[PDB]
């Protein structure tokens, strides 16, 4: 088309001019600070809505909140909840069995939405990997231990989230 | 090109013996046809100047066990030329082969394989009609209503044979059917 | 044997240090869990910094991460790949699908847990587990590797 | 001809990808994908679920574009119910759909680039992906499978401060796109790997049911957000990029431009976001507030009903489609009047696109097969269901 | 089934087949192991969740033994070794542990069925010291538990056997296969699956198997030369047998036996030139006509050709 | 190649049956090699099993049912040959290689 | 002098020993493509070209103009061959 | 001396330089913050009491929310 | 001669350490470009990572698949590793710092380079795997293709120097480094070195995700480690050769007393480090060519340019009588 433009195209092809810009901006990131988190001393951010390990809660008196209404069992998309219930010795409507198969569960939070007494929740814990499949078959006593261990954070998160739900 | 024009023009122009039922609704314009006219109807809709239905969006089966022809095969189609959608349906049973439309829409190839895999409906002149989704050697057609949700067989590693093998199913906790009706 | 046991324990500590410091997983990226696994290997969590390098061939791998749903059609492929892994080797089951079939448990086409096909060392719960949850699972694997006493068991055999 | 059986049992190339290729030397004569390795019986499972319990299945189909499939299913249910969604919920839905589109395009572009040997853009893009995952987690409590978009609107309102953080992200995202582009767009090796690879004519794209970028790359101006608009897309300014060559390079450029237009849409949604309800007010189909259910009988009864039996959908059938990041994602829903779907057929664009691999890869080199797979943007959760 | 079985020595050859069959019948299987936790890993896939439970124990420790046995009503012992290590002699591995297990089962009190697995040629007047210790252990277990059941399988054949695999390895590495006794000794080799099935059947009966010893031999009688030929038909290779007379074979098997109890470090296990097995090759080991065969357990053993030797495909 | 139209009558359906039987029998040596059956079962027993399967359906009079049975048989043969799932005494759906039945069933369980 | 080659031999022996140690310590605990033939032929030709270049390169100070032009003629013949290969498509791997 | 073999602990010791001690929990874990902007102002971390055998599960519930930026309340304020 | 083995070990052992840490440096630089950290847990700043990886490899069970080429399969990595090692016998690090002062050293290096192809070919063929065989054939063809351009560039330097002695080649650059007048030749040499070492953007064996299996895919434990170590040692060697031929080896940048204070081995090391950094940087910056594209580049671009530079340099030096 023209000697100047043909020359400029030839030089650019021969001298790899466009390859230089990639090298340069790769080198620019070399000196910038890194985004890596120093786990486990440092952690990623999470929200009060985070759906982690389920837990069963009690009233401050020590009484269980769960009244075996079986709504969570009905709504559970994965059929991971198994409940048995009967009249307790004092006449209370209470679970004798409350199992969640942590390997069926999809961690959707539907059970927490369905529960009319804030008994079952997905708490903030996400670090509960195990060495056996049987340790992931949570029974009622394990869920209540989870609730006792995480109660203060769960209550704080519930106070925060009560203004949206 | 709105759904009032398509309904009226198709009534005026299509050969009468092709369409048994015509529905006009906000849920979609719908044409029902006998199996022996499905191919010609689709070719007409694709080629005709005032329809130009060039895209076959999908083919799917629906099982109706209470019907003599239990399967209903649904063709969802699109005209990018006229920005319109058309649904064409025909019924079928377990042994009656229906015409393939691969020669009209190459996209039909896999959708037909899927209908055969899931429901057991066969397609005449389909170049390569074999199962596409299920495991090799699968028996039955899983989307039929009478096919059980968990099926009939499961697999596990068998150390004595040094291989994965199939056995009749055994469920630790059976699927619980909650009848809220 | 007041001197042999000390040297043996030192040898075993060295072996465990080497094996925990260089874990080369092969990823079986089956479904959504593979995306969180990709995030674990990305810049924010940087599995490289723990010595964890992902390998393409089972022949250069020490660990298999099963990340996603395992179908009946895929199970023979998973088992064959596991059988090509040289010893010592470990398996991490990631996510509900790999753990016990998850949302697909009752399906006609799904293996109800990859531990029906291969022995599993660590189960990482979640659907999907967060990238940090996978990192925690890998640290649990290190903990398990650090109980090995291969040299001591062989000396006594 | 020899036969190379290629299955990458790792997410480098999908993970359940299985290809039988017939080769004449290094030239591909025929490519035959073998699928079903992730077929999990989703469509059968859905028939055993209430309409609410079925919703999480849609997060797990194209599990890189979670909220888009949520949106499509909600729209189909809304259509059959004749349910009116509040405007604020509409805006939140569109905002999250465009965030999802950016999440999908970043993953697709950079996984393709890593496949053809460019390692750095993947890390750069996945940091931005992490920021967007944080918005998902802040609204739903999940990084990926939010189950946030629902029939009638969205599960919960936005937490205070979220819009400001999204605005902060938008203020810098264009520079990130520019960095990705300078890494790839003008580089002679990148052009040599993508120019005139996997050429598709408009007639071929129509014949094989192509949609989305796979169709617009061939010069066909077609975008469901404009052709069949939904939610508040008709109140928003954005351009529809179309290709002129129909090859892999055009589709890469289209995806970059689509990210830019998605950024534009997000900015508009942030500025036009109105106040008001985020759930449809019809008290037969939406959960009451926690305080209402603890205070009012009618509310308690409705909560009990909704979480046990679920709502009913009058007998009907319809096809509903949206412009998902990967193309036209459709649901053919059949209702019989009960509380469970009678039939739910899922129309995945990847199914059409992967079927096209044979004609796209004909007479190309072996190394171009991965390039063509990357330009198709295949996720087998939606291909196999 | 409500059977809880503690199977000692289940990390070896026969153990995997036995555990698979016991899990099929619904029994709960406890698997004591002495070393690495990865030794019972292959057994965890067998059976349902919680059905197979590996447990660390120590042989030379009575507390651990009753600990792994504390929950069971059935005890099966498979522990043995055909060679020697500086830590465990023939009598230590094949007689002392078995007697200790029987004594702990007696002090347990709850063991309904006790199965001790022996070898076919087990006798007091045996050339093989391992067989002599096996006979002694048989007598010791019977004296400690007169109601115990004894199994005497012949050389077992299978994927992880220690006869056909070493032969194939030696041939593929050298090109020829030695014959220690001119390839004339007779023996009735047996599919390992059949041995597992016989153990299961004796565990399942109405009580008729208690107190009795069963001689489990394969359907057919072979010479070592005749078996070496099934190996060559199956490994698709050209046979080349070399006669190694007994004194020469004993000479080449003398160093390990000599220096095993002298050098203070472990030695590799013998494959073909094990002195005790060579001594055993001097006499023929056949199922006695007066014994209890696979019949009287209502079982028909499988013939070797085909499926029992299909693992030999891997060597082609 | 393509799926043929339904047989118009029993004669052409019988012809398709004979073609399928020939194709199934001719694939017996490939199956024997793939499953290593030389020392497990004779090839004629495979032929006999195929023919017995054909004979057990000899009462069918509808050509469409015959065509469907032939199509299914072809698919099963293809999966057996192309995508073999080796077990031991079993290929696909066939097992290869003084008291009445009531008493045995009663001793077994309460569900006959 | 050839004296300097002896360390190379001892170096080879030591490198071999290191190789054996490293490799042996873990034992203690039907589609003919003509284009490959063609690339082999081209490599052979240019290998001989480099071979003939070496003495020429060290001898340029003594052979002067005559040697320069004789090598130029050699290269002209070989480059005509190269042009023939280029035109015929021997250098295209597509 | 744990810094030499454990590089993970070394990074925490380096980044502790100039940090502010926020509190100590019942296990002796120490909590630090910087109040800068490098990871978008996220500068909270924990120094575990056990310099070997530290594990993420050792963070108690009262401090777990603070560490993960779930809440701005420290473990002490939650306990009160 | 009794002390010769000590000198040989003083070469080989620090070289193996340098390779072990080159792997770590590659990981670190790649990470830092990618805004991450790379190894920093195993040892302080990740400095113990290479020892851990090597220990893991030696403690890994070898596989040795049931092939009919049992001897060849294990000997191929030995061959490539030994060839990578033995090139260093003639490399001078400073004046008089060289094991073998070969007068024919340039041709010796060319011969070693030409021998390098056999390990890859034999690994591909002996592994009994069509994918490994095809990948090995392609890699071998690429290496022989770029060897032609490497040889012609060698001839250009030889014309300038008039001796095949590497130390003489260095000392001939006292007046000016050859990389200044022959800068395009140096660029060509570096690219050809990338292609010859199967490095990005020419790393076909690394393209598993592109359906291109590498020649070492069937290898495990220390055979695979031997292949890896030979490759990285060859990268260090190519950097050293670039330094020797064009950047004046051990010479200082300027002939001044301030620069002559610091030893020549340090100058040589710094230049080698620059070239290794460029290796890593290039791998971080660009995608990879297809096989056919890189073969076309080898035969259609680099060979004609190398031959043209030979002709131009020789003609110019003959014309003005500037020959050595
Ligand atoms: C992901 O990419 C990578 C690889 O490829 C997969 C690697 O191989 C590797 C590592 C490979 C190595 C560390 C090989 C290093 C080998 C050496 C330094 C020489 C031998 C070193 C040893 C500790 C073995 C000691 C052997 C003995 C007999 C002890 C007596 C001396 C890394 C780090 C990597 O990042
Ligand atoms: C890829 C590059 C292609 C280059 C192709 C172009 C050049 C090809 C060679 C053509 C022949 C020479 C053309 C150059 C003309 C200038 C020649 C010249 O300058 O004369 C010199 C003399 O040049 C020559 O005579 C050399 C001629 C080269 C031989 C070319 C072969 C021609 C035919 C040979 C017949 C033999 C049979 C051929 C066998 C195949 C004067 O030198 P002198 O006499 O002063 O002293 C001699 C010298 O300095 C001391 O050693
Ligand atoms: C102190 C710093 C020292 C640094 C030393 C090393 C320098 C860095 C080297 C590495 C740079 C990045 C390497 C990655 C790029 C590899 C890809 C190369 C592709 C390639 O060769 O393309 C060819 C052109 O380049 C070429 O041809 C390359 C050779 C160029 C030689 C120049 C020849 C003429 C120069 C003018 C001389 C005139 C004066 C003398 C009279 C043409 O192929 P293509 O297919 O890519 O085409 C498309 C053109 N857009
Ligand atoms: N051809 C054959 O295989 C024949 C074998 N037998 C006998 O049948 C039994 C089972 O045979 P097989 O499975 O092949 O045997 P293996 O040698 O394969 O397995 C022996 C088992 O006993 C364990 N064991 C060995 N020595 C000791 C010890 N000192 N302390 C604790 N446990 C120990 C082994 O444990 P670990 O893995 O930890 O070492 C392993 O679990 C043995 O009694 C054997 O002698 C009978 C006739 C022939
Ligand atoms: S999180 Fe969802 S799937 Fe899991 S138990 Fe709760 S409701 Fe069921
Ligand atoms: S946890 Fe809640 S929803 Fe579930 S049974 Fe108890 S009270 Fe009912
Ligand atoms: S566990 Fe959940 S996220 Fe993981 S693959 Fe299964 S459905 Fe997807």
């Amino acid at each position: 088309k023209d000697w100047n433009t043909v020359f400029e195209r030839s030089i650019n092809t021969l001298f790899l001019t466009e390859m230089v810009r990639g090298l340069s901006l790769t080198l620019k990131y070399f000196f910038d600070p890194k985004v890596t988190i120093n786990y486990p001393f440092e952690k990623g951010p999470l929200s009060p809505r985070f759906r982690g390990e389920h837990a069963l809660r009690r009233y401050p008196t020590g009484e269980e909140r769960c009244i075996a209404c079986k709504l969570c069992e009905a709504v559970c998309p994965a059929q991971a909840i198994t409940i048995e219930a009967e009249e307790r010795e004092d006449g209370s409507r209470r679970t004798t069995r409350y199992d969640i198969d942590m390997t069926k569960c999809i961690y959707c939070g539907f059970c927490q939405e369905a529960c009319p007494v804030d008994a079952i929740v997905e708490g903030p814990n996400f670090e509960f990997a195990t060495e056996t499949h049987e340790e992931l078959l949570y029974d009622k006593e394990k869920l209540l231990e989870n609730g006792d261990r995480w109660e203060t954070e769960i209550a704080e998160n519930l106070r925060s989230e009560s203004l949206y739900r | 090109m709105d759904n009032q024009f398509i309904f009226k023009y198709s009534w005026e122009t299509l050969p009468k013996k092709w369409v048994k039922k015509m529905e006009r609704s906000e849920h979609g314009n719908r044409f029902d046809t006998n199996t022996d006219y499905l191919f010609q109807l689709l070719c007409f809709l694709k080629l005709h100047t005032y329809t130009r239905v060039q895209v076959l969006i999908d083919i799917c089966g629906v099982d109706y066990p209470s019907r003599k022809r239990r399967f209903e095969v649904v063709y969802n189609l699109l005209s990018t030329r006229y920005n319109s959608r058309i649904r064409v349906q025909t019924s079928a049973d377990e042994v009656t082969r229906i015409s393939s439309v691969v020669s009209l829409f190459p996209s039909a190839g896999w959708w037909e394989r899927e209908v055969w895999d899931m429901f057991g409906v066969s397609f005449i002149n389909h170049p390569d009609l074999r199962r596409i989704l299920t495991d090799y050697g699968f028996e039955g057609h899983p989307l039929r209503k009478d096919f059980p949700l968990s099926g009939y067989v499961q697999v596990r590693y068998d150390d004595p044979e040094k291989r994965v093998v199939s056995e009749p199913i055994e469920m630790t906790q059976e699927f619980r059917y909650f009848d809220f009706a | 044997s007041k001197a042999a046991e000390f040297v043996i324990s030192k040898v075993d500590d060295l072996m465990n240090w080497a094996r925990t410091g260089s874990i080369w997983p092969m990823t079986f990226g089956l479904a959504c869990c593979a995306v969180e696994m990709m995030h674990t290997g990305a810049a924010r969590y940087d599995l490289d910094r723990f010595g964890i390098i992902f390998r393409p061939s089972p022949r250069q791998s020490d660990c298999m991460i099963v990340a996603g749903t395992l179908t009946n059609k895929m199970a023979p492929a998973l088992r064959k790949v596991y059988d090509q892994m040289p010893e010592p080797r470990w398996v991490i089951s990631m996510g509900s699908c790999a753990n016990g079939g998850g949302y697909y448990h009752y399906s006609y086409s799904v293996v109800r847990g990859c531990d029906r096909i291969v022995p599993v060392d660590i189960y990482v719960p979640g659907c999907p587990p967060t990238a940090e949850a996978l990192l925690y699972g890998l640290l649990q694997l290190q903990k398990k590797i650090n109980r090995r006493k291969d040299f001591l068991h062989w000396w006594n055999k | 001809n020899f036969t190379l059986n290629f299955g990458p049992q790792h997410p480098a190339a999908h993970g359940v990808l299985r290809l039988v290729l017939e080769m004449n030397g290094e030239v591909v004569e025929r490519a035959e994908p073998h699928i079903g390795l992730l077929h999990r019986g989703t469509e059968k499972l859905i028939e055993y679920k209430t309409y609410l319990q079925a919703l999480p299945y849609f997060d797990r189909l194209d599990y890189v574009s979670m909220m888009a499939q949520e949106h499509a299913y909600s729209l189909a249910v809304e259509k059959l119910l004749n349910c009116e969604v509040p405007l604020r919920a509409q805006y939140i839905r569109v905002l999250f759909c465009e965030i999802t589109r950016i999440l999908n395009h970043l993953l697709a572009l950079t996984t393709h680039a890593m496949d053809v040997g460019a390692l750095t853009p993947f890390l750069w893009a996945f940091e931005e992906r992490e920021k967007l995952l944080e918005f998902y987690e802040r609204v739903s409590g999940a990084r990926m499978h939010a189950s946030f978009i629902r029939p009638g609107g969205v599960a919960q309102d936005l937490p205070l401060g979220l819009c400001r953080d999204i605005d902060s992200f938008t203020q810098q995202f264009a520079s990130r796109i520019d960095e990705l582009e300078e890494m790839l767009t003008g580089n002679r090796i990148w052009k040599q790997r993508l120019v005139d690879i996997g050429t598709v004519t408009a007639q071929q794209a129509k014949d094989w049911g192509f949609s989305g970028v796979m169709l617009r790359g061939s010069g066909v101006c077609w975008d469901l957000r404009r052709a069949a608009p939904y939610d508040v897309y008709d109140q928003l300014d954005f351009d529809v990029p179309v290709g002129t060559r129909g090859d892999c390079y055009d589709r890469y450029c289209i995806r970059i431009e689509e990210m830019r237009q998605s950024l534009r849409i997000i900015v508009q949604c942030l500025n036009q976001m109105p106040s008001g309800m985020i759930k449809a007010d019809d008290r037969k189909l939406c959960p009451p507030s926690r305080c209402r259910m603890k205070l009012s009988m009618e509310s308690l009864i409705h909560h009990f009903e909704l979480y046990t039996e679920g709502f009913s959908v009058p007998a009907s059938s319809t096809y509903t489609a949206v412009e998902a990041p990967k193309g036209e994602f459709g649901v053919f829903l059949v209702s019989n009047g009960s509380n469970r779907p009678y039939r739910c057929k899922i129309r995945a664009p990847g199914f059409a696109h992967l079927q096209g691999l044979d004609f796209m890869s004909k007479h190309h080199m072996l190394a171009d097969v991965v390039t063509i797979i990357g330009t198709q943007d295949i996720v087998f959760g939606e291909v196999d269901r | 089934s409500g059977i809880v079985a503690t199977v000692f020595g289940a990390t070896g050859f026969l153990g995997r087949y036995l555990v698979q069959q016991l899990a099929k019948m619904g029994s709960q299987v406890l698997v004591p192991f002495r070393g690495s936790e990865d030794s019972p890993r292959h057994l965890k896939l067998m059976g349902d969740l919680g059905q197979v439970v590996p447990m660390k124990f120590d042989p030379r420790d009575e507390d651990s033994i009753k600990a792994v046995m504390a929950k069971a009503n059935v005890v099966i012992n498979l522990i043995g070794r055909e060679y020697e290590t500086r830590n465990f002699s023939f009598e230590d591995a094949n007689h002392h542990i078995a007697e200790k297990l029987a004594l702990v089962a007696k002090e347990h009190g709850g063991i309904m069925r006790y199965i001790q697995v022996s070898c076919l040629g087990a006798s007091v007047s045996s050339p093989s010291r391992m067989l002599r210790a096996k006979a002694a252990a048989e007598e010791a277990v019977l004296n400690a538990l007169p109601e115990a059941t004894i199994m005497r399988p012949a050389t077992m054949i299978g994927t992880e056997d220690r006869i056909l695999n070493p032969w194939s390895m030696f041939v593929k590495k050298y090109g020829f296969l030695p014959l220690i006794g001119g390839g004339t000794t007779k023996f009735q080799p047996v599919y390992v699956v059949d041995v597992a099935a016989a153990i299961v059947a004796a565990l399942k009966d109405d009580g008729s198997s208690m107190g009795k010893t069963y001689e489990l031999g394969g359907p057919d009688v072979f010479t070592t030369h005749e078996l070496a030929e099934i190996m060559y038909d199956m490994i698709r290779e050209w046979p080349r047998y070399v006669k190694l007379p007994f004194p020469i074979a004993k000479a080449m098997a003398a160093p390990r036996d000599f220096m095993v109890n002298k050098v203070p470090f472990p030695l590799p296990s013998p494959q073909i030139f094990n002195l005790d097995q060579i001594n055993a090759l001097t006499t023929d080991t056949l199922v006695s006509d007066n014994a209890l065969k696979f019949q009287d357990l209502d079982l028909v053993p499988h013939k070797l050709k085909g499926y029992p030797v299909e693992f030999l495909i891997q060597y082609r | 190649i393509g799926v043929p139209p339904n047989s118009a009558n029993l004669t052409e359906a019988r012809r398709r049956v004979f073609d399928f039987f020939r194709a199934a029998c001719r694939s017996i040596p490939t199956i024997m090699d793939i499953y290593n059956l030389q020392d497990v079962v004779a090839p004629s027993q495979l032929r006999y099993a195929i023919s017995a399967q054909i004979r057990n359906n000899a009462h069918i009079t509808d050509p469409k049912v015959i065509d469907l049975l032939i199509f299914k048989g072809m698919e099963e043969l293809t999966d057996i040959v192309d995508h073999a799932k080796q077990r031991h005494h079993i290929i696909g759906q066939y097992v290869v290689g003084g008291k009445t039945d009531f008493l045995k069933n009663f001793y077994t369980s309460n569900y006959f | 002098m050839m004296l300097e080659f002896a360390p190379i031999f001892i170096y080879l022996v030591i490198s071999l020993l290191v190789s054996l140690i490293l490799l042996g310590v873990p034992f203690l605990f039907s589609r003919f493509d003509i284009r490959f033939y063609l690339v082999s032929i081209l490599f052979l030709i240019f290998d001989l070209e480099v071979t003939f270049f070496f003495p020429w390169a060290v001898s340029l100070n003594k052979i002067d103009l005559f040697g320069f032009w004789s090598m130029m003629a050699f290269l002209f013949i070989l480059t005509i061959g190269f042009l023939y290969e280029w035109k015929r498509g021997a250098l295209d791997w597509e | 001396m744990r810094c030499l073999p454990d590089g993970n602990l070394l990074q925490t010791k380096i980044h502790n330089i100039g940090a502010t001690l926020v509190g100590v929990d019942k296990f002796g874990n120490k909590y630090y913050q910087k109040l800068g902007d490098t990871q978008y102002g996220r500068h909270r971390w924990v120094e575990y009491a056990s310099k070997d055998r530290y594990n993420a599960s050792q963070v108690p519930a009262e401090w777990h929310g603070w560490l993960h930026f779930i809440t701005d309340h420290t473990g002490d304020e939650l306990l009160s | 001669y009794i002390a010769v083995p000590a000198e040989i070990l003083g070469i080989i052992l620090p070289l193996l350490l340098g390779v072990a840490f080159l792997v770590l440096a590659e990981r670190k630089v790649m990470a830092f470009v990618q805004r991450r950290k790379g190894p920093d847990v195993v040892g302080s700043f990740g400095l113990l990572q290479p020892l851990a990886d090597g220990l893991k490899l030696i403690l890994k069970e070898p596989i040795s698949p049931s092939s009919a080429n049992f001897f060849l399969f294990r000997m191929a990595p030995v061959a490539t590793f030994m060839l990578s090692l033995v090139a260093w016998a003639v490399v001078p690090f400073d004046y008089g710092m060289v094991l073998s002062d070969l007068n024919i050293g340039l041709l010796y290096l060319f011969a070693i380079s030409s021998l390098g192809v056999y390990g890859i070919i034999i690994a591909g063929r002996s592994s009994n795997s069509k994918y490994a065989f095809l990948g090995a054939l392609r890699s071998a063809a690429q290496m022989v293709s770029y060897e032609v351009s490497i040889g012609l560039i060698l001839i250009t330097v030889l014309i300038c120097v008039g001796s095949c002695n590497l130390s003489e080649i260095v000392m001939a650059q006292k007046q000016i480094w050859f990389g200044i007048p022959l800068f395009p030749v140096l660029v060509m040499f570096f690219i050809s070195c990338l292609a010859e070492t199967n490095r990005a953007p020419f790393d076909l064996p690394e393209a598993e995700a592109e359906l291109v299996a590498g020649y070492n895919v069937e290898y495990s434990s220390m055979g695979f480690a031997l292949f890896f170590l030979g490759e990285y040692a060859n990268m260090i060697l190519m950097s050293g050769l670039c330094t020797l031929f064009f950047l004046g080896g051990w010479l200082p940048i300027l002939d001044l007393p301030i620069f002559k204070k610091i030893p020549g081995s340090i100058w040589f090391s710094i230049k080698v480090l620059f070239f290794l950094f460029l290796y890593i940087w290039v791998r971080a910056a660009f995608p990879r060519y297809r096989y056919d594209q890189l073969m076309g580049l080898g035969w259609k671009v680099f060979l004609p340019l190398s031959l043209a530079w030979v002709v131009s340099v020789s003609g110019l030096l003959v014309t003005f009588q500037w020959l050595p």
